[PDB]
RNA sequence: AUGAUUAAUAGGGACGGUCGGGGGCAUCAGUAUUCAAUUGUCAGAGGUGAAAUUCUUGGAUUUAUUGAAGACUAACUACUGCGAAAGCAUUUGCCAAGGACGUUUUCAUUAAUCAAGAACGAAAGUUAGGGGAUCGAAGAUGAUCAGAUACCGUCGUAGUCUUAACCAUAAACUAUGCCGACUAGGGAUCGGGUGGUGUUUUUUUAAUGACCCACUCGGCACCUUACGAGAAAUCAAAGUCUUUGGGUUCUGGGGAGUAUGGUCGCAAGGAACUUAAAGGAAUUGA
């Protein structure tokens, strides 16, 4: 206990935070997969 | 601070916020600093709530940064108890003094 | 309820032998068993 | 403590009588900013009337937010110091003296889980104006990053610092201060630092934190008038 | 010029690109403290739980433009990094050093533990110079009112800094000898390397990054469990299938008092007497 419980709390929060971030990336990649599945001046400047 | 506590600033006209750091009281580093924060909060936050109830204030303990919301006389009373905890006073001794001042607060 | 566990601070039997100016180990008999038998008898004669 | 119970002090014995209101003798003066800024009117100041008034005026420094001078909140967090150099008919002609950020903005950018990169260079303009520039940058995490932090190795930091010093030195040397101030307002310097240091490591919140004026050459009224863009009197009878 | 075998997931050396708040010498910056110059205004400023010394109408405190001195590197700062430990956070350059990684390079037992014997060793402290801003043992002084604020305020010696030597002590901690082998799962991070992939990239100046996934060495750590251990707290070691042999160094056999046929130490100096007592108290009594 003491200081050691507090340090445990921080690591668990970071671990929980990482899970949320990773799930967001997986969700986004699924959207990209679905998206992939489904003026003269501007064309001259499309490369920029 | 909690929203309902923050509303007190709108409702009343004589509530202020006092702010200070742990390093201002004493140069604590490493585990010594972390233990000091735990001493202010106490187990389950009981020490922080004891100060809040006794002095009629609200305290936010953001790492080494302490903010106290309440009346001018009240926040000074809360500040002294917090500072004693930082200097090393055990929570039990601070709790006793809180009971003494808490008694005085009612009679007046 | 504030309790702090006490600090444990740190003359061996060997040093007791050398406490005198001389080394007590260096003045001993060859047969201690014979000595004890003879001391007890001589004490009774005295 | 003005109470009667307060113990008497030695200094209370003899006190000068207040017999003149100082603002009776003060005279108001209007401060004008260089042409590099959109809003020239930057307030007014006061001085004791000449018995001269100009001597107290010269060397006076006033600091004002860029938002007022440019009329846009995008510069709310940046302050510009202007120093009085010439006086003409209650108009105080001022020149650039320095630049700095508000403390609240500086504290906002500094955050945990990232590396703080700060670089400084002492360099002179083509006008022989010696000045010191401070730059600040922070690392950022990529779009697909999963690590909590975005720390950069000291090799990257030293590489980024070298690039920043080259850009700050290059622009100041190949420019006048009036030109240099013209660069500060649109923050083109920061965008240049971004692109140059980018391949080394992604960065965020790249800004020129502060500008100091260490030395000045001989004052030139002719140049000052050109920056601000003489008058006959009226017969008194 | 000429006799032997491996090349140990032993060791040493070499080479390659790295990595580091590792070290020494210079160098650059940053506000802050104190002081000083100029500047505007006028009665307080300071400090405490409350006050008093103290400073102040020759202008204190406060304001603005500067300068000088000596320290120190905030935020970034994290259960992250380096070093044998003590310790080490501004920039740039120089000097040498170093762990890990990569290697189809080299030597070939050169090793482990270590009486004897050697280098470094926080803070404080001793000798002799320098410096002396901040804080500050000692000393002086204000106040001695009130128990949550109950020891505070002002000046401040030695010291704090540095140069050349001494001192060698810390709760100098895993409160835990070293070397080697083996015995569980999990994913976070630092350094190196390998492969894939697609974003940020970008172009014959050159030069090489960031992120994601998988793997692999080395490291600071962490979480869940031990078919093991322990009385227990707990332990990936404090384990090695009922009682015991992988190698080697050191060490052992709490809190209060009582007395002493013992040992060693420890200073300075050249005159009472009253009635015992109502011989009293008293706004209160007789
Ligand atoms: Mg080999
Ligand atoms: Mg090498
Ligand atoms: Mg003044
Ligand atoms: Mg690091
Ligand atoms: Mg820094
Ligand atoms: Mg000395
Ligand atoms: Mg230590
Ligand atoms: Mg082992
Ligand atoms: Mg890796």
């Amino acid at each position: 206990s003491g200081l050691r419980s507090f340090l445990r709390k921080k690591t668990q929060n970071v671990i929980d935070e990482r899970k949320l971030r990773v799930q967001k990336q997986l969700d986004k990649e699924k959207n990209i997969r679905k998206r992939n599945h489904q003026d003269v001046i501007e064309e001259a400047l499309s490369r920029f | 601070f909690d929203l309902d506590d923050s509303i007190a600033l709108l409702r009343l006209d004589d509530l202020y916020i006092e702010t200070f750091e742990v390093k201002d009281v004493k140069t604590l580093t490493g585990d010594h600093l972390s233990r000091a924060i735990g001493r202010i909060a106490g187990k389950d936050g009981k020490t922080k709530f004891a100060i809040e109830n006794a002095t009629r204030t609200r305290i936010v303990l953001a790492d080494s940064k302490i903010h106290i919301l309440g009346g001018f006389t009240h926040i000074r009373m809360a500040r002294e108890s917090v500072v004693s905890l930082i200097l090393g006073s055990p929570p039990g001794k601070v709790y006793g003094n809180l009971r003494t001042v808490a008694s005085r607060l009612k009679e007046r | 309820e504030q309790s702090n566990k006490q600090h444990r601070k740190a003359n061996t039997a060997k040093k007791k032998l050398h406490t005198q100016g001389h080394n007590a180990k260096a003045f001993a008999v060859a047969a201690p068993g014979k000595m004890a038998r003879t001391m007890q008898r001589s004490s009774d004669v005295n | 403590a003005v109470g009667k119970n307060k113990r008497l002090s030695k200094g209370k014995k003899g006190q000068k009588k207040r017999v003149v209101d100082p603002f009776t003798r003060k005279e108001w003066f209007d401060i004008k900013a260089p042409s590099t800024f959109e809003n020239r009117n930057v307030g007014k100041t006061l001085v004791n009337k000449s018995t001269s008034a100009s001597d107290a005026l010269k060397g006076r420094v006033v600091e004002v937010c860029l938002a007022d001078l440019q009329g846009s909140e995008d510069h709310s967090f940046r302050k510009i110091k202007l120093r009085v150099d010439e006086v003409q008919g209650k108009n105080l002609l001022t020149n650039f003296h320095g630049m700095d950020f508000t403390t609240d903005k500086l504290r906002s950018m500094v955050r945990k889980w990232q590396t703080l990169i700060e670089a400084n260079v002492t360099v002179k303009t083509s006008d022989d104006y010696v000045l010191r520039i401070f730059a600040i940058a922070f690392t950022r995490k990529q779009a697909n990053q999963v690590k909590r932090h975005s720390y950069a190795q000291s090799s990257h930091i030293r590489a980024i610092r070298k690039v920043i010093s080259e850009i700050l030195t290059k622009e100041v040397q190949g420019s006048t201060l009036a030109q240099l101030t013209s660069k500060l307002i649109p923050e083109v310097i920061n965008k240049e630092i971004e692109n140059a240091t980018k391949d080394i490591f992604p960065l965020q919140n790249i800004h020129v934190r502060k500008v100091k004026l260490l030395k000045q050459p001989k004052f030139d009224v002719g140049a000052l008038m050109a920056l601000h863009g003489e008058e006959k009197g009226k017969k008194v009878t």
